[PDB]
């Protein structure tokens, strides 16, 4: 990476060029006595750069060096507008640096002054990327409202900084509150952006998509942010009745459950990667509906699309089990080793009633195997193989076993109707992952299912480091049995007579299924009893049985979160059916408006137990009235966990 | 409501929406007279609007969140001052909303160990939960730390 | 469901009321000055209803309005008596919402100017069903004591409230307080209701039953409420002297145990579900009479019966293993797999007496499968079939076995006296339960009781999560070792000659017991290769090693329960043979009185140690 | 790693790796070999001074 690296040559280069330049230095360290003695006689210098192409003044804000600065507009006072000349901070203005540094004094000195309140702070820096450590945006209003000095958001808004400004991503400074990790600030801040303006009637403001199309509360869904999350559903959450404990809140629902226009945020949640956004699942004005969605309509339309596919496999496995054989077709079975004394037929044969009734079962078959492909390759079009070989769980690998299984069942179509012979290894391959995709529809069960999530977890992460430990030591030890034996017989204890064998009998002594070779009418060589026994407390009592106190070691490690991904596969089950299966028998959720007098949104009623509890709130009262031993160890050892 | 962290406004918020009987973001004589007469008391329709109009800075009648914090400012939390607390508890809280809770207080000790069992988690909120919610505020955790 | 959704259609029509007929909306909006006008000139209106049938004093009794129902009931003093009327609320009055507002200057208002406070609550959403939230009995009085507004609880006994008063369900005042879960009050606000039954006849308003027969004192131990539990105890504890740190008190025992009549409370804890509802044993007058119970009487009895009971099964297991067999009756090994050399005798011979030496073994074991079935066909005569198929530990499975085993035994008696040749079958099953039911004496053993319960947990719990994985993936398999080796001989590897032998080869190197088709003078077909390969590594190190440690997750997590179900296993056992056994032998346990003065109450000894100055 | 890394650094020619950093001598620096590491301070302890 000779990116990163070059951005370091620039920096260093701008602490060689301060060394020289004196007006630099003198306004770096904060001499006012230097910067009189270099200016207001001959001076002829006040227009100079550096690394970036920065000035004095840039330079007495990024230290802050008040004195100077003020001295500097008053020498030259039309240094404030001219930016960075540079590639990684380009248009940095002398108004941004005073902000991000809280120097009240130098934004009221310099806007006093005037200065560009919406310059573009356009540089390679400031884009929102993985690498770099900040983003805030490109305007002074961004910059202002993200490390949180209020007192300086009230005053670019009385010099006339508009809201209503977007960056290449399109982001207002709604969006870009979202992205910052301290958020605990940000909601006391974005009330704040409400108080003096959102408009008055133009969109008000919150509705703005950025440039991949997005609202503020849709984005907090792809983000993660539980708190902004919570503080935006208090807009659009209306309280009915209170009754002692209960209260019932009907909710909008608008944007949550849109049903089609398919930017919706069931939507967008199981879409993502980021894992801390998929806890968006446990807020209670979402977990309502796909409690519902769920269980009144997705349980029974998903059982009955499971016991489908099991008659479709059945279809397919009882015709493959009654191929035609005709008895060893013309040859005789010459020298050795050739137990195969049938034949499959040519295609000639389809006399004999009980075997007319076959072709049905292969056409229903053939007919199944293709409206797969009417319905998963429409899907690689609108989104990329990215979500195939990705294997993200939610639709994970089991969308590519089924358009294997596609595929294999054609090949027998082609290898019918041309007389090839080897159907049995396009069959073979046709069964094990036909009957295997039976798995996918382990998943809507209450009991079955965080099972199916662990098998998957244990193939790709707990498996592939045994592999790749098992293909070192299982090539090591079979060449060398396979020495051992070279001079040897094969009538006689016969296990490794040529190399692709002694593989594969090496393969069955590391799993304990082969009983280890053996034979005592003759006399073993000597070399096979040291080498043999040293294979054997390897392969059976340290690497297997390494390999089980390996799964225990990981499976009690995420047992919390097999079944957050668990309830999270039900969503991505219910919300993938509501935009494949036609809207005739699903009905629209929750209730509707324009028949109450309510406004024509779908709403939906919630409704709940408040615990008043007596203590909390006494405490509080009596300052709204102004007044003139196992647990103990695990929290012992917690200050201890906590390391001083 | 100045020198204030993190998990002083997020208790409190949580505290003013718990008081804020309708929510709608603002208080009325009417809704801190419900959960007045339910403690016991009667405010008898006077103390309302005396104790309101007396914090009410802008006079609109209504009490929003930062003038409910600034009356929590001169009601404020006591000089309980920690610095190393302060950081163990950001490394608690995963969402970094002030709240540990049973779901998330039960990761952190398994990353650390000793196998807990879900009710031994439960049992050491009960030990801390003071007012008694199942969650545990940065001044519920401050007094687990030392407490000796 | 279709039900839930009709609250809210009538929820959101009762809102839509609001937003129409002017002065609802002006009596929630605490609206008086509309309210003078459009009453007191024209009015014409002052009956309303809404969705819900109610009135313009409820809408301005649920939003606290003193100012808008002080209009209301100057305007028409007729207001306060008319109840709300529809399917869900039915019957519910101005005093009842006023009451769970806690809005006591309002209830001063209405009992002023005459309000009913015995209007029963009988609406729909008031019933005590789990799809509703709170349950708080019917009665106005009701409505105070559980929310703990302690002071309408003085306000309403003033103007004649009831007590005694029984809803729906039977239950009275005190039957609903331990109900709630938020308990917190429930303490203090007992005792204020016994501070009012100052004044009744002979029945002290506890002994009062609901309408399934279970007093206060009852209820609290089903329902499992630990703290109302002990303020209930220290009533009827006497304390006899302290001696230093020595306290010895005496305990009531009249309804502890005293398994006398019907509903004893040992008997009521296990039967129930609830998981708190068991922890009553943890309490200081229970744990020493299960103990007492169980450790001098309970437990060398069961010994008894079972050392009784493995005599049993070998009479049955010796008289099983010397059938009357001949040798090969009529054939002759036709053609193939013939490996029958035997046939069993017709009943014409009983001679040669180790022949009939059986014959009164047999009628040993003829006549203990009819007392079986005389001691189970009357336990669904009492309680019903979902005793039996409910996964209910405390006595589980254990009744089901031991009725097929008695149903079995009844079929060799109906396979033998008639000549027919298959009769293996019941006997085969007639000794893996009759075995396997001796599993049931495993209970009453210090290191082997809760032992069982985990064999019995992953049964199913922890198999049925296993076997729909493991029938899934042999099916695919088998059914491919059958293609490869369609077209190849049975002889040389014969592991697939059909396909019902096909699926029980491969249900077995699923289990990695058999070895693995392996035949080296021959050439295997290439695909069985990379097929088996596969097969061995997603079985032998993916599934099974999977389970080893799908099993010690599951260990370490439950085995604080399984310490709590096994002494629960102890007691069930206990109490089953006190209403089983005559008494003879089981005096009734504890002291009794009359010699004593003491009331002819059974009482029972405690002393402990105060452990303080 | 470590102890990979540093026995491959001796052990290879130093015309394929570099030398780790950044010189001296360029800049007015005094020859060493310099490195730059640059992290945020997340300003939560900072609310708590604010500059006091
Ligand atoms: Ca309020
Ligand atoms: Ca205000
Ligand atoms: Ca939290
Ligand atoms: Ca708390
Ligand atoms: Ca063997």
């Amino acid at each position: 990476e000779s990116w990163a690296q070059s951005r370091d040559e620039q920096n260093l280069l701008q602490q060689k060029r301060i060394w020289e330049s004196p007006l630099l230095l003198a306004a770096k360290e904060n001499n006012v006595q230097a910067l009189i003695k270099l200016l207001k006689f001959e001076g002829c210098e006040v227009h100079q750069k550096g690394a970036m192409g920065e000035t004095a003044l840039h330079i007495a804000a990024l230290y802050d060096n008040l004195e100077a600065a003020m001295v500097l507009m008053e020498a030259a006072p039309e240094l404030v507008f001219e930016p960075m000349t540079s590639e990684l901070y380009e248009g940095q203005t002398a108004l941004h640096i005073a902000v991000i540094n809280q120097n009240v004094n130098l934004v009221r000195a310099l806007l006093a002054r005037g200065a560009s309140v919406s310059a573009r702070a356009t540089g390679s820096v400031f884009h929102y990327r993985p690498h770099n450590l900040i983003y805030y945006g490109e305007h002074p209003l961004s910059f202002a409202a993200c490390v949180g000095s209020e007192e300086i958001v009230r005053l670019l808004i009385e010099h006339g900084a508009d809201i209503r400004a977007q960056d290449s991503l399109g982001n207002t400074v709604l969006h870009i509150l979202i992205l910052q990790p301290n958020k605990t600030f940000a909601c006391q801040m974005y009330n704040l952006l409400l108080s003096y303006d959102g408009g008055d009637h133009l969109k008000s403001l919150e509705l703005v998509p950025n440039n991949q199309g997005l609202t503020p509360f849709k984005l907090a869904g792809v983000e993660g942010n539980i708190v902004m999350f919570q503080h935006l559903m208090q807009k659009r959450k209306h309280i009915q009745w209170t009754y002692g404990p209960l209260t019932s809140t009907l909710y909008d629902l608008t944007e949550i459950d849109s049903s089609g226009d398919d930017q919706s945020l069931l939507e967008l949640i199981v879409t993502t990667k980021k894992r801390e956004a998929r806890q968006i699942l446990d807020q209670t004005p979402v977990k309502e509906l796909v409690s519902l969605k769920w269980k009144r309509y997705g349980r029974p339309y998903f059982c009955v699309l499971g016991a489908i596919y099991v008659l479709y496999i059945i279809c397919f496995t009882m015709c493959c089990v009654y191929r035609p054989l005709k008895p060893r077709i013309t040859n005789r079975t010459n020298p050795r080793d050739n137990t195969l004394l049938q034949q499959k037929l040519l295609q000639e044969a389809y006399v004999t009633p009980k075997d007319d009734l076959r072709l049905v079962g292969e056409l229903v078959s053939i007919v199944g195997a293709v409206i797969i492909l009417l319905v998963e390759i429409p899907d690689i079009f609108r989104l990329g193989v990215t979500r195939f070989f990705g294997q993200t769980i939610l639709g994970g690998p089991f969308h590519v076993i089924i358009v294997t299984y596609a595929f294999m069942v054609l090949v027998t179509m082609v290898m019918r109707l041309t007389n090839s012979d080897g159907e049995v290894v396009p069959m073979s391959f046709a069964l094990v992952l036909g009957w295997c995709n039976v798995m996918y529809f382990a998943r809507g069960f209450q009991m079955l299912g965080p099972f199916t999530i662990m098998i998957q977890k244990m193939i790709f992460g707990d498996l592939m480091r045994f592999c790749w430990l098992m293909a070192v030591v299982i090539l090591g030890f079979a060449s060398a049995f396979y020495i051992i034996f070279q001079t040897e017989d094969p009538d006689e204890l016969g296990h490794f007579y040529d190399y692709p064998m002694a593989l594969f009998s090496t393969f069955e002594l590391f799993l304990t299924i082969i009983d280890g070779p053996a034979n005592y009418d003759v006399d073993l060589p000597f070399m096979y009893s040291i080498t043999y026994a040293a294979f054997a407390i390897i392969a059976t009592l340290l690497m297997l049985n390494l390999l089980i106190a390996m799964m225990g070691d990981t499976h009690w490690r995420v047992a919390h979160e097999r079944d957050e991904l668990w309830r999270a596969q039900v969503v991505a089950t219910t919300v993938m059916l509501e935009r494949k299966l036609p809207r005739c028998l699903w009905p629209r959720s929750g209730i509707c408006g324009r028949e109450y007098g309510l406004g024509d949104r779908w709403f939906l009623r919630v409704e709940d137990r408040q615990d008043l509890n007596r203590q909390r709130i006494r405490r509080y009262a009596q300052a709204f009235q102004q007044q003139d031993s196992r647990s103990s160890t695990n929290w012992d050892r917690l200050r201890q966990g906590a390391l001083r | 409501a100045d020198q204030l962290t993190e998990e002083q406004i997020a208790e409190f918020k949580e505290a003013f929406s718990l008081f804020d009987k309708d929510g709608d973001g603002t208080i009325t004589t009417k809704e801190l007279g419900t959960v007045m007469r339910s403690l016991g008391q009667n405010p008898t329709e006077a103390e309302l609007q005396d104790m309101i109009n007396e914090v009410d800075a802008d006079g609109n009648g209504t009490i929003d969140f930062p003038e409910f914090l600034t009356m929590m400012a001169r009601k404020m939390k006591d000089t309980d001052s920690e610095e190393e607390i302060r950081e163990a508890f950001r490394v608690f809280d995963k969402d970094g909303n002030g709240y540990i809770s049973a779901a998330e207080l039960r990761h952190v000790m398994t990353n650390l160990g000793e196998k807990l069992t879900d009710e031994e988690v439960d049992e050491m909120i009960r030990e801390a939960d003071i007012d008694g919610d199942g969650q545990v505020n940065y001044e519920e955790f401050v007094q687990m730390m030392t407490a000796k």
